[PDB]
This record gives C-alpha cells, structure tokens and sequence, in this order.
C-alpha cells in the first residue's frame, strides 16, 4: 500500500474538530494541544513550499477526511487557502469569563502575522487575496459590532 | 531545657523551630571541619540542616570560587537531585495550601537524606531506617567536602593561567604544549543560556538551575577557543560537560565542523581515562589539559601555514568524516585516531 | 523544554553518549519491514520500520527493538543480501542473520579480514559494494586498494591498485568497466573486473569549472545512471558524461556533499548542511527539505518488493536520530537510536 | 645524533644503533 503519515492526519483533523467548536479554546489542556498541533501544522505548511502555470492547462462541498489521500491535498493551494482562512476566522472570532492570557494574545498576533505571510506565498495573486481578506475581516468586525 | 520542658503570626508559628537542636561536626584529612546543625519543625514534621565549612588556615579565596563553599548550596545534590527546595511530604503541601525559599535560607534545607537520618519515611522515627543510610551519607559528606576543597585549590591555581597537573597524571599528556589558558571566569545560568553554541546541553536537560557555569578561554596565535563548562554539585562522580566554540577563521562551531564535535567527544564521553586514583578530584584539570592538547592537534594537523606540524601522527585523515588523530599513545608517544 | 532530566551517573553518561553520537551507515532488510543503523561506537540498532509506519504506533515504537554491540571500532559500512547483513567495522567484515538478529542469540556467521601491508594502523573499510551476477563483495578503505572477496568461501581474488590516498565510495553500472571508485586523491577511477585493470581516470580537481581549492580535493560520493555520473565532495557537485569525461552541469551549492543518489528523475543530496537537497537534472534547485540533524551522512531509498508500505527515504548523520520521509517535502518523524 | 642521545624506537641491535634512515616522514634504522 501507499505509506501514510498517520500522526499528521490525527493532529490535522483534531485541529478541524477545534475549528468546529471554538468554545473549547478557553481551557488549559485543550489550548495547549491547540498550540502544539497548530504550530506543527503551520511548520509543515512553511516547510513544504509548493511554488506553483499548471492551472492554465462537479463541486466538492465538504472536506474529505480520508487517511489515504493526505498528500494530494497538501500539494494543492486551495486546500491551504481554506485552512489558513479558517485560522483567520477563528482568530477574528477570539478577538470578539472568556478571558485571555497576554502570552496567548502575543501568540495570536505572531501566528496572525505568519498566516498573512503564508497567504502572500500562495502562487496565484497572494497579495491581492491577502488585502481582500484584511478588508473583509475588518468589515466582519464592523458587522459583529452591530449584533 | 526550660523551653524544652514546655496573618504573619500564623506564618511564624507555623514555621516554629524547636528550641533543642543537634550539632554534629566532622574533621577531614585536610585540617578542616564541617559543622551541621539539625533543626526541627514540630508543626510540619520536617527536620532541616544548616551547614558550615571551616578550615584551619585563613582560606584566601579566589574570585571564581564563589558558590563552592557558600553555605546556601554546598550539600544541594548529595543524592542525584533533591534540589534543597521543595518539602518532601505532600500533606505539608496541602497544609501550606490552606495558608518559601526565603524561609529556606532562614531555617535550612529540607532534604530527603536528612529525614532518612531522622527516621521519617515519606512515600514515626525508625532506627533500622536510619542504620545503613547513616554510614552511606557520612561517607558522601566526607567525599563532598574534600571534593569542594580540591576544587577550591584548583580554581585558585587556574585563575593565574596555570593548569595544576600532578606528578601522577603526566603520562596522560605529551610533554610540550603550546596553547595556554588565559581566562577562567564563572558565569551565570542566564548568561550560559544566552550563548548561541550551548543549545544542545539546555535541550538535553543538563543545564539545570543547580549548576556552576564557567567560561574558559584558550589561545594560540590568533586562535581563540571559548569553552563553556557545566559542573553539577556531584563532582568526581559526574563529570563537567564542555561546549566549544573556536573563533579562529570565521566561526568554527559545533554545528558547522565535525572535529569540534570530536574534541567534545574526547573530553566529555571519554572522561574515565582522565580520572586517576580513588580520590579522583583532579578530573577538571585533566580535561582542560587534554583540551589544550586537542587544540594543538587541531591547529597543527590542519592542511593548508601559521602553525607547523610537529606531530608524528603518520596518517592525517581517516573515515567518511575525515577525522583527525586525537588519541594519545604514551609509551611510544604519538597520536592515533579514536 | 528540558522534559527528561537524567539525575544519575549512568543516565548522565547515556545522555552524553546520545548527545555525541554519529550514525554512519544504513541498511534495509530483504523485506521492507526492518532498518539497520550503524553507530559511532560500533553498535547496531534495528528499527521496526513497518511498526513505526503503522496506524497503531506508540512513542516507544520509535526505538530500536534490538540494539547490540557488534564491532570494536566504528561501523563505517553496511550492506544487505538476500539473507545476510554484512557489516564492516574495525578492519574486518562480520556477517549477521536477519532471522537471528531479532532473537536473543545474535551470533555472527563469519569474520573475514583482507590481507594488508602490515602497517601499524589497522586501516578502515569505508565502502562496501555488493556485486550481482557473481557472489562477490568489494572492500575499499585505508589500504588504498580494492579487494574482491567471494561470498561463499572467504578467499580474496583480486587486488586493485590505482589510488594514491584512501577511498570513500564505490559504484556499479552493469557495463564493460562496471566499477567506479572515488577517493581522497581526487580522481574517479574505472575498474574492469575481467582484466583487473584501470581503464579510465577522471580527475575532477584538474577541471577549472569544478575546482574550488578552498575545500580541497576529495571525492565523497558517486552515482551512476549507466551513462552518466554525479561526482561531489570537496570540489563541486558535478554531472559528468561517461565515455566523454566532460563536465556537463554544476549544481550551485556551497556546502560539501557527503552522499548523492539518483531518484526517478531527481538528484538527492546531503552534506554538511541541515537539509536534504532535491535537484533537477538540468541543474535547477527544486527543493530543500530541512532535517533534524545538523549534518547528514547517509540517505537510503527503501525500494523493496513485497512491502510497498515501507517506501520511505531515511536520512542520518551527525545526530543520534534518523529522519524518515514518507513524502519528499517534509519529515514525518524521526527514530531515536 | 644530537637529539636522540639519551641523558618510535631509540636503540636496536647489539651495538645499540640510532635510527639514521629517513622515510619520506620518520626515522627508522638501516
């Protein structure tokens, strides 16, 4: 069979479960696992370095949580865009009980500045897409201030 | 005997010393004595110790001696660990949670071996529990004080740029040596962790808080070698660990050169060749002298000429890593590979 | 960050040996399931690679299932056969059985030592070449000579004398010359096995496109595509065309490269740097994948039949750990020694 | 003759011979 990294699979979809429930990122142990797993996944994203005119040459709605694929998704850029956007939506939600450590806030700011650099490193138009994400998240803050 | 007949005030009466204390002193074979005073805390069921090392002479101390005989941290790690810091029984931790290191410096250190001497078994005093632990701990104290006085003598010699070698260890080294020690300065923990070339000791778990951190600087002609030294207090049973950075041309360090790592392997891993007789308190000087010899070999046997090769190595490189000869052979007097 | 503090003379000594460990050699089992790692101290670790790559995997599964002292000096080379594991240690080659090295016995089959010039150094054996089409084994090391040994009987047939300094690596390409050998003298030599003579010599330092006199002249790595050659080490990482002996392209990297191999259509390299270098055959740096070691000394593609799940790239060097690549863009995990 | 006089081998043979042969880089006996 094809050799499969199961550890990256388990940590990645545990991060997905943390994205589906943002309330869980206020305890100690769950937040520590979130720190470890998110820094490992962003390390993998930094170290893979796609660097892709391939796109010049049926819609999949949900994520495909399959053990066997796991590498055709890392070779894509749209999957990376979805995961980094999901990080940015979670971080914009956490900025809006329910207290935060200042060290956690410094970690959020460092990871936010890293995720914007990672979205700038996507090969089709990373800077324009990052500017769009910045303006849309600012308007999401303005929308969340109303309700 | 009159007192024996019998919210800061709660903290003072909780940390209440018993009016009777015991005081035992040992004399060693260095016209010096160690004074121990054992104190008791009846509210905590914990007995502590203050210590004092005094010699017959004036004991002219050097600068880098410092925390060798300073009574806060002499007996800190007789057994491996124990830290002198934390209370042994968790029932006292729960009792203090219902209501410390300054009080440790004020009262003494609650070790584990002291309480085994008292008879307290922490998962009522017992003589059978005290029996074997008595002789073992007295032997360990007799070795510890002699080791610290020998390190005191060695540091007093090493501040003058002279490596004190004995008449017994002369077969370990060659006769002629060119590289010399010009600086020997004790540094602090945080100063050790600020160094760029000591990440592996810290990440391995060997750069704890209860250590003594030193900096040696060894030179030849435009050749500077910084050697950071870690001592844990169980000296002559656990060797000092060294890290090397050669600022000769560029910065030849442990990560970008393999002969630096070979010299670190010759000093750190092969230390039992350097220990002499049963009171082997001369280990640090033997490591420094061997490291001077290794710097001589690394500078002379390097292929191109500021340093002429006077060694009789007979082969310059071997192996996939192109290793230089770092093993000394005394009855014929020549350098082979490890 | 300091998770495990040793606190004890034996455990401090073990932490010091792990901190000063270099892993020289790697070998794979006849099946894909096991890995063998040679040690600075003459030890051999055996890694259950299929158990490490399984879905059920524990933190203690990334440990040697059997480690054993096997040589007095360092283990500079391993090679594996249909049934045996040949390991060249101090100055001699031992043989071990894959069936018995997992058990408690761990006895050797033989112990062969080639004849020497009787100098008082006991020279090393840097490269082991396992030759098909005839049961043979080529020894090369500090004797500056190529010895050929029969695998059935311990007799040494051919002695080849072309180099000036010692040899680092050997190669095989299944043609008339069929044997490349590169050494510390700075010349790739071709050795026809039939005539037992030297037929061609390629001096890489003599060519000014490759020279780099700062690092020196030593050839650490060779590779064959039966028409091409990749030569690296001291001078430069160069692509030579055999039968022409012309330097075609140069791979622009500063660090000296200790090992090279051919992938499907890539060039894999590793040296004094931290990362594994993936080159294209034109000469363009395709990728650099960071490893856990400060320097690497050995790569191994585990391309074995009857175990497709054990198809990884394993890397080792100046550390006590082996990086396992399940994909060529990131490391999956690392096996402690 | 001046350096090897006593106050890899210094003497051999019945006449206690000093090493005078050079090896291009150490001295052996003839």
């Amino acid at each position: 069979s094809i050799p499969i990294d199961y550890n990256l699979y388990r940590k990645f979809w545990s991060l997905q479960d943390y994205f589906r429930n943002p309330v869980q990122c206020y305890e100690k142990i769950s937040w520590k696992t979130f720190l470890k797993y998110s820094e490992e996944v962003l390390a993998v994203f930094k170290s893979y370095k796609l660097d892709d005119k391939m796109e010049e040459l049926v819609y999949f709605a949900k994520f495909l949580t399959s053990e066997k694929l796991m590498d055709l998704q890392l070779s894509d850029s749209n999957f990376r865009r979805h995961i980094l956007l999901q990080y940015l939506i979670l971080f914009q939600y956490l900025k809006g009980n329910y207290v935060l450590t200042d060290e956690q806030s410094l970690w959020i700011e460092d990871t936010t500045k890293s995720v914007y650099q990672l979205l700038s490193e996507n090969p089709p138009d990373g800077e324009r897409f990052s500017k769009m994400v910045e303006h849309i998240l600012n308007t999401e803050e303005n929308w969340n201030s109303w309700k | 005997v009159d007192e024996a007949k019998a919210l800061d005030d709660k903290r003072k009466e909780m940390l209440k010393r018993h009016p009777l204390s015991v005081m035992l002193d040992l004399k060693c074979k260095d016209d010096s004595v160690l004074h121990l005073t054992f104190y008791y805390l009846m509210n905590l069921n914990i007995m502590t110790v203050k210590a004092k090392v005094t010699t017959a002479m004036e004991l002219i101390t050097p600068i880098s001696a410092g925390d060798l005989l300073s009574p806060d941290s002499v007996l800190s790690c007789l057994y491996p660990g124990d830290h002198g810091k934390k209370t042994p029984n968790p029932a006292n931790q729960y009792q203090f949670d219902k209501v410390l290191s300054d009080y440790v410096l004020e009262l003494g250190h609650p070790y584990l071996w002291v309480q085994k001497l008292g008879g307290l078994h922490f998962p009522i005093a017992d003589h059978s529990l005290s029996a074997s632990h008595m002789e073992t701990t007295m032997k360990l104290l007799k070795t510890r004080v002699q080791s610290r006085l020998a390190l005191h003598k060695q540091f007093a010699s090493l501040e003058h740029g002279i490596v004190p070698v004995t008449s017994d260890c002369q077969y370990l080294f060659p006769a002629k040596v060119v590289s010399r020690l010009v600086k020997w300065v004790t540094i602090a923990h945080e100063d050790y962790m600020e160094l760029h070339f000591t990440k592996d000791i810290v990440d391995a778990g060997l750069a704890g808080d209860t250590n003594l951190y030193y900096m040696a600087l060894i030179e030849r002609g435009t050749a500077k070698l910084q050697a950071a030294v870690v001592l844990n207090p169980g000296y002559s049973s656990i060797p000092p660990i060294f890290q090397l950075c050669l600022n000769w041309k560029g910065e030849k360090t442990n990560s970008n050169d393999d002969n630096i790592r070979a010299m670190e392997g010759e000093v750190n891993v092969c230390y039992k060749e350097l220990c002499g007789p049963w009171p082997s308190h001369q280990l640090l000087t033997n490591q420094l002298q061997r490291l001077c010899v290794l710097l001589d070999v690394y500078l002379e046997t390097e292929s191109h000429k500021e340093f002429p090769q006077e060694k009789m190595c007979l082969r310059l490189f071997r192996g996939p890593s192109r290793m230089k000869p770092f093993k000394y052979n005394h009855p014929q007097g020549f350098f082979s590979h490890r | 960050v300091p998770l495990a503090v040793p606190l004890g003379q034996t455990e401090v000594f073990q932490a010091l040996q792990r901190l000063h460990m270099t892993i020289f050699s790697q070998s794979v089992s006849p099946c894909g399931k096991f890995l063998a790692a040679g040690n600075n101290y003459g030890q051999i670790a055996i890694f259950s690679l299929s158990s490490a790559l399984s879905s059920e995997a524990k933190e203690e599964s990334k440990k040697p299932v059997v480690t054993f002292q096997a040589h007095d000096g360092p283990v500079y080379s391993m090679v594996s056969t249909d049934r045996h594991l040949l390991s060249a240690g101090d100055g001699e080659v031992k043989a071990w059985l894959w069936a018995e090295m997992l058990k408690k016995g761990c006895k050797e089959l033989w112990r062969r030592q080639p004849p020497y010039r009787t100098s008082l150094e006991v020279p090393e054996i840097n490269a082991l070449l396992l030759v098909p089409k005839e049961n043979s084994l080529i020894l090369a090391g500090g004797d500056c000579q190529l010895h050929t040994m029969d695998l059935e009987t311990g007799t040494f047939t051919r002695v080849l004398r072309g180099h000036t300094d010692y040899i680092h690596c050997l190669a095989l390409r299944e043609r008339s010359p069929e044997v490349l050998s590169g050494g510390e003298d700075g010349a790739v030599r071709l050795w026809d096995l039939r005539t037992a003579k030297e037929v061609q010599t390629i001096e890489v330092y003599k060519h000014e496109e490759c020279s780099r006199p700062h690092n020196g002249r030593w050839i650490g790595c060779l590779a064959t595509d039966s028409d091409w050659m990749v030569c690296g080490g001291g001078p430069a990482l160069t692509l030579w065309h055999l039968r022409s002996s012309t330097p075609t392209t140069i791979f622009p990297i500063r660090a000296p490269q200790k090992h090279v191999t051919f992938y499907q259509d890539l060039i894999l390299s590793a040296g004094q740097g931290r990362c594994v270098n993936q080159w294209q055959l034109s000469g363009e740096l395709k990728a650099q994948v960071p490893g856990s070691s400060p320097g690497l000394l050995s790569l191994s593609l585990n391309q074995q039949p009857a175990a497709p799940e054990c198809k990884v790239l394993t890397a080792a060097g100046n550390s006590c750990r082996v990086d396992v690549f399940t994909n060529l863009g990131y490391r999956a995990f690392s096996l402690s020694f």
